[PDB]
């Protein structure tokens, strides 16, 4: 109903920003920095992980489901949370992993650091290029979870189609707030689902150097152990072919 | 699989 609507639970389950604790004091190495921000990064998906289950219909998934969409999304969410703190903070030039540790161009020339900050550069673009609102955000956040699958189906498979069809009209209803008419309210619905799409393969990079930095340790960067048994379950999965993002447009 | 995953959904 609408006491309370459901973007007001939206709203009032989102996490709040986490601190990093970096040390500037002495030059950056690729080293530390990604160390630093793989630990944030475990801290940030268990906020993640009491995020998805304050949201509406989420715990009526069976709980190997549960676990399955986290396991599968957990980049996808993480990188357009980057990317909506990095609009507010600095309109997109900048990437705001935390307020105290902020990656300017500098930063960025770091070996390794460039190619994927790039990438996480281009979901803070879009935003700024489409003018996300925030209730489109947390909208377009909720399907992310709800976007990458087994090939095989879910054990919930009705629950959860159920859900992602609730939430797809809740980013509709964030549309239709913005005051267009229906023939804008159906373009920017296009556009914002074209851009659920491109994360895909906007966040398949990042994952390919993650899982590369997982197994191979190149310049032997931690991770802590929430990532760690996450990216030891979700390789397999994506190495065996076995997993497939649900597209708004045919690819 | 994922223990501490497994941990924080089963409440
Ligand atoms: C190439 C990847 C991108 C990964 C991510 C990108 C998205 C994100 C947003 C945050 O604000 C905090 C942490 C993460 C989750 C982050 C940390 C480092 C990474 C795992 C990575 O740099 C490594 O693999 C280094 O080892």
């Amino acid at each position: 109903g609408e006491f309370p609507t459901l973007i007001s639970l939206l709203e009032v389950i989102e996490p709040e920003v986490l601190y990093s604790g970096y040390d500037s004091t002495l030059p950056d190495t690729s080293t530390r920095l990604m160390s630093t921000l793989n630990r944030l990064g475990g801290r940030q998906v268990v906020s993640a992980v009491k995020w998805a289950k304050a949201l509406p219909g989420f715990r009526n998934l069976h709980l190997d489901d549960q676990m399955t969409l986290l396991q599968y999304s957990w980049m996808s969410l993480m990188a357009f949370s980057l990317g909506w703190r990095s609009y507010k903070q600095s309109n997109g030039n900048m990437l705001c992993f935390a307020p105290d540790l902020v990656i300017n161009e500098e930063r960025m020339q770091l070996p390794y650091m460039y190619d994927q900050c790039q990438q996480m550069l281009k979901i803070s673009s879009e935003f700024v290029r489409l003018q996300v609102s925030y209730d489109e955000y947390l909208c377009m956040k909720v399907l992310l979870l709800l976007s990458t699958v087994p090939k095989d189906g879910l054990k919930s498979q009705a629950v959860f189609d159920e859900i992602r069809m609730t939430y797809i009209k809740e980013l509709g209803k964030a549309i239709v707030k913005r005051e267009g008419n229906s023939s804008q309210n159906w373009q920017r619905f296009y556009q914002l689902t074209k851009l659920l799409d491109s994360m895909h393969e906007m966040v398949g990079g990042l994952l390919q150097f993650c899982f590369y930095t997982f197994v191979n340790k190149s310049l032997s960067v931690e991770f802590p152990e929430m990532l760690a048994e996450i990216i030891s379950n979700q390789l397999p999965k994506f190495k065996a072919g076995s997993v497939k993002p649900l597209l708004f447009h045919q690819k | 699989r994922p223990a501490i995953l497994y941990a924080l959904l089963s409440s």
